[PDB]
């Protein structure tokens, strides 16, 4: 299926059953569905904490920059995860909710301090 | 800002004026009779005309009627029609219309002098090179198709009639009254195609050259005219 | 293989009876100010701009005023003005009126254009012509008006990672990675865009 | 000035001699198949005009014109034609309705055009119609010709002679029309009308805000049109001679006026207007007084002042026929050329 236009992003696909997501970091169009056909895999992703309680998550450095230099845009949730790896910049959407959440938790403690 | 005005002034001098024209159910058959029965339908009919106007039009012209119908939407029957023949005399004058709507031919047979009927207009004016219109039935229906809401086409105040010079295919031969004969004269029909060589040579047999050369059936009609002008003049005047 | 010849028939048919009858430009521009929705679209117009269109004019409504539409006049765009303190302006070349149009209200014109005083050697086509945010600056104060005037570090997973190439490489290379921003000429979100390259339905 | 009103050379030069129903026919035609046209045509159909109905035939096909497919060519030869035309016939209800809404006829005349047009209003002595002319260059902004004195005389004579207390829209038109005559730097005269108007603008403003400044009127936003005045009486009264008159009470009885006791376009760090009154007032005292320390004698009257300025308006006026004789030179030199343009269509054919 040629798509008219389009694009190729890399960006998360969804698998495991009902209750159990397991993202992928993989290239694929931008008209592509979600759970389509894809042209490589790049990594995966584990939104759950395993026995140590860390989660799991792996990159394909050198592949990933093959498909940025041969050109393609990307997905913000991923993005995201990317800079808070560090080989990509950090999200201002992410600094803002950072800040929003801290500035509650302030309010909440004031709070508190003026409930108590 | 309030729109502008349209002003169109064309005066070439020996055009604009044309000053004469008379209805065709107004003069009489070439019947024996009393004048005074013409005089007074005349009449009649001419204080009629005070109230109806009967805008001018001829044979081939497209008429649009509206009337008072007792059984109909809004208790009024609009119809649009091309002008087929104008038959009868006196206030028993007629006008006949067709016109092709959903693949059917439809025709009507107006009194323009019947109260049932409340006005008429003239979508178009103009004349064609035959007096009668009658083969449109054998006609194709692409020439009688017309359209009901068409604007009426503006006409000038004063000018002459103008006469389209064209010819009409037809359906094939089978037709009902046999109109490649020539007691009829007509001329809008293609021969050339609606027929052969040996087809026109066979019906030109009962041409009859000596008709028109005849002069005692001729009907004269300048005084009688005249004197129709003088009194629907004087009926202006009264 | 069958062919189909009612496919391009058809095509070509459309496509010269759209490109023949397509809306009109003012037509499809105008505008109920009571009710702010586009006729021949039933669409509402945005929020920010719902005042700007209800208040301002249009860019051939003011240019009607003046004539030959004022080539060389100064129309400043209202966006960047409001944007930037800075005067921004547009070197109108050519112009083009729609004849449709009651009040030669829409059209296309365009010409040479200048950013904070960053004037372009390109006579190029302007954006969002039909926009009620359009401001003509007379000849007088015009010139008053007119009158104008390093790098950073890799990612730290990024510079590691040539760390240790160059490492491996045998270099030791204290020096830090770094890249060109001067060369990176970030440019603002009003930066003008191609009219002939964005549609039209 | 009868010999700078009238000319016999652009009544007696270069006439068709077509025919006017021929012509009128012509643009129907093509205005029916909605076809582009010349201006050639509008032009030979206007020289050949003699008659009212002619010049009203003229009108609708020039609105025809304005909403045909070609609207910028904009030939001032042709519109020029079309002027005399009109006012040589004497259809002044007709010119004024189409200067006014020139944005559904589009008639631009030059210097010299438009002089001679309101020298023929002058001979005609009407107020009202050359008031609402000049209003209509003031929106023009063609005010760098000799027709300036012309301009200036108009508007410093109806703005005394108005004797209208209460009209915003007028009032607007004359603090907006006050400017552009007085900006070729000449005198007192000029500069102190300049400051007129920026006092009739800065009042305008405070009592109606400042979005019709700028809505249906070409004019800069900078509200400080007080302080714009301010600015312009201290640098006068730092720097020549400055010949003055009474409508300094008129200033002052507009500031005392305003300082007698929705969108928001003014900006938060900056005050309002309404908060910048009072010290606009009490600097425009301090200017007062240091103006009368300072030219003063408020007597000379502005309007006697104009008849002055007949010495260059009788000198610039040769200048004006200059070139207005080049404009027709140049029109000769082109349109014997559009006219074997339109020669080589039949030489094709
Ligand atoms: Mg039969």
């Amino acid at each position: 299926k040629a798509y008219r236009g389009g694009h190729l992003t890399i960006r998360l696909a969804l698998g495991g059953c009902t209750n159990r997501p397991f993202y992928r970091i993989v290239a694929a169009h931008n008209k592509c569905p979600r759970d389509g056909r894809f042209v490589e895999q790049l990594g995966s992703y584990d939104p759950l904490p395993n026995s140590h309680g860390e989660k799991l998550v792996a990159l394909n450095l050198d592949r990933i920059r093959h498909w940025i230099g041969c050109g393609a845009h990307l997905s913000k949730p991923m993005e995201k995860l990317l800079g808070l790896a560090g080989f990509f910049p950090l999200h201002p959407m992410m600094i803002t909710n950072a800040e929003r959440l801290r500035r509650k938790r302030a309010r909440e403690v004031l709070l508190a301090s003026q409930k108590t | 800002q309030p729109p502008p005005k349209p002003v169109i002034v064309d005066k070439h001098r020996p055009v604009e004026p044309e000053r004469r024209f008379l209805s065709p159910e107004f003069i009489p058959r070439r019947g024996r009779t009393d004048p005074l029965k013409f005089q007074i339908e005349r009449k009649d009919m001419l204080e009629r005309r005070k109230v109806l106007h009967i805008p001018e039009f001829y044979v081939g012209s497209i008429l649009r009627v509206t009337t008072a119908d007792p059984y109909a939407s809004g208790k009024i029957s609009q119809f649009l029609g091309i002008c087929i023949q104008r038959s009868g005399r006196g206030l028993g004058a007629t006008f006949i219309l067709r016109n092709v709507i959903e693949g059917q031919g439809v025709e009507i047979c107006f009194e323009l002098y019947n109260p049932r009927v409340q006005e008429i207009q003239v979508v178009k004016l103009e004349k064609r090179l035959d007096d009668s219109l009658l083969y449109l039935r054998d006609a194709l229906p692409e020439y009688s198709t017309f359209d009901v809401n068409m604007k009426p086409v503006v006409q000038e105040p004063n000018q002459k009639v103008p006469v389209n010079e064209l010819k009409v295919k037809m359906k094939p031969k089978p037709w009902s009254k046999r109109w490649e004969r020539p007691n009829f004269n007509i001329k809008g029909i293609r021969f050339d195609l609606c027929l052969t060589e040996q087809q026109m040579k066979e019906a030109q047999k009962w041409n009859q050259p000596w008709l028109e050369f005849d002069m005692m059936r001729e009907y004269d009609t300048s005084k009688i005219e005249a004197a129709i002008w003088k009194e629907i003049e004087a009926s202006k005047r009264s | 293989v069958r062919p189909r010849l009612i496919a391009e028939l058809a095509r070509r048919v459309r496509a010269l009876r759209e490109q023949l009858n397509r809306p009109r430009d003012s037509q499809l521009y105008a505008v109920d100010y009571e009710t702010l929705t586009r006729p021949f679209s039933g669409r509402r117009l945005p929020v920010r701009a719902w005042a700007d269109v209800r208040r301002e004019s249009r860019l051939l409504q003011l240019l009607g005023r003046l004539p030959l539409f004022g080539l060389g006049r100064l129309v400043t765009r209202k966006s960047w003005l409001w944007q930037h303190d800075e005067p921004c302006y547009w070197r109108l070349t050519r112009v083009r009126p729609d004849y449709t149009a009651q009040n030669l209200d829409h059209g296309k014109a365009w010409g040479i254009l200048t950013f904070k005083g960053k004037t372009e050697s390109e006579a190029r086509e302007i954006e969002h012509v039909m926009y009620h945010d359009w401001r003509l600056v007379p000849k007088h104060e015009e010139e008053a008006f007119t009158a104008f005037t390093a790098s950073v570090p890799y990612p730290p997973l990024l510079r590691a990672m040539i760390i240790a190439e160059r490492q491996k490489n045998g270099d030791t290379s204290t020096e830090e990675p770094m890249l060109n921003v001067q060369r990176i000429r970030m440019e603002p979100w009003d930066y003008p865009a191609k009219q002939e390259d964005k549609g039209r339905a | 000035s009868s010999a700078y009103v009238d000319s016999h050379k652009w009544e007696a030069r270069e006439k068709e001699h077509y025919c006017l129903a021929d012509l009128a026919s012509l643009m129907d035609k093509t205005f029916e198949r909605k076809l582009p046209v010349s201006s050639l045509t509008i032009s030979r159909l206007i020289d050949n005009i003699s008659s009212r109905e002619e010049i009203d035939h003229a009108e609708y096909y020039l609105y025809k014109f304005r909403h045909s497919p070609n609207c910028w060519y904009l030939r001032n030869w042709t519109i020029h034609t079309w002027i005399r035309q009109c006012l040589k016939y004497d259809a002044q209800d007709k010119a004024l309705y189409t200067l006014v809404n020139k944005v559904q006829y589009g008639i631009f005349p030059d210097n010299f055009t438009f002089n001679l047009l309101m020298d023929s209003f002058i001979k005609k002595e009407n107020y009202k119609d050359a008031l609402s002319v000049v209003f209509e260059v003031m929106m023009q902004e063609a005010f760098e010709v000799p027709s300036t004195q012309l301009l200036s005389l108009y508007v410093l004579f109806h703005c005394l002679a108005k004797k209208t207390d209460f009209s915003w829209e007028e009032e607007r038109n004359f603090g907006a029309s006050l400017l552009l005559p007085g900006l070729k730097q000449k005198n007192s005269v000029g500069f102190s009308s300049q400051l007129y108007g920026y006092a009739l603008l800065g009042k305008v403003e405070l009592q109606q805000g400042l979005r019709a400044v700028y809505h249906n009127m070409p004019l800069i936003w900078k509200p400080g049109y007080l302080d714009r005045a301010l600015q312009v009486m201290e640098k006068v009264a730092a720097s020549p001679e400055d010949i003055k008159l009474c409508r300094e009470a008129l200033d002052v009885l507009g500031a005392v006026l305003k300082a007698l006791t929705k969108l928001v376009e003014q900006l938060d760090i900056e005050e309002t207007e309404q908060s910048k009154l009072p010290q606009y007032l009490e600097r425009f005292k301090a200017l007062h007084s240091k103006l009368q320390a300072l030219k003063i004698e408020s007597e000379g009257l502005l309007s006697l002042t104009t008849q002055l300025v007949k010495e260059k308006l009788s000198t610039c006026e040769a200048e004006d026929i200059a070139t207005y004789e080049q404009n027709l030179q140049q029109w000769h030199l082109d349109l014997v050329q559009l006219i074997q343009r339109e020669q080589q269509q039949r030489e094709q054919a």
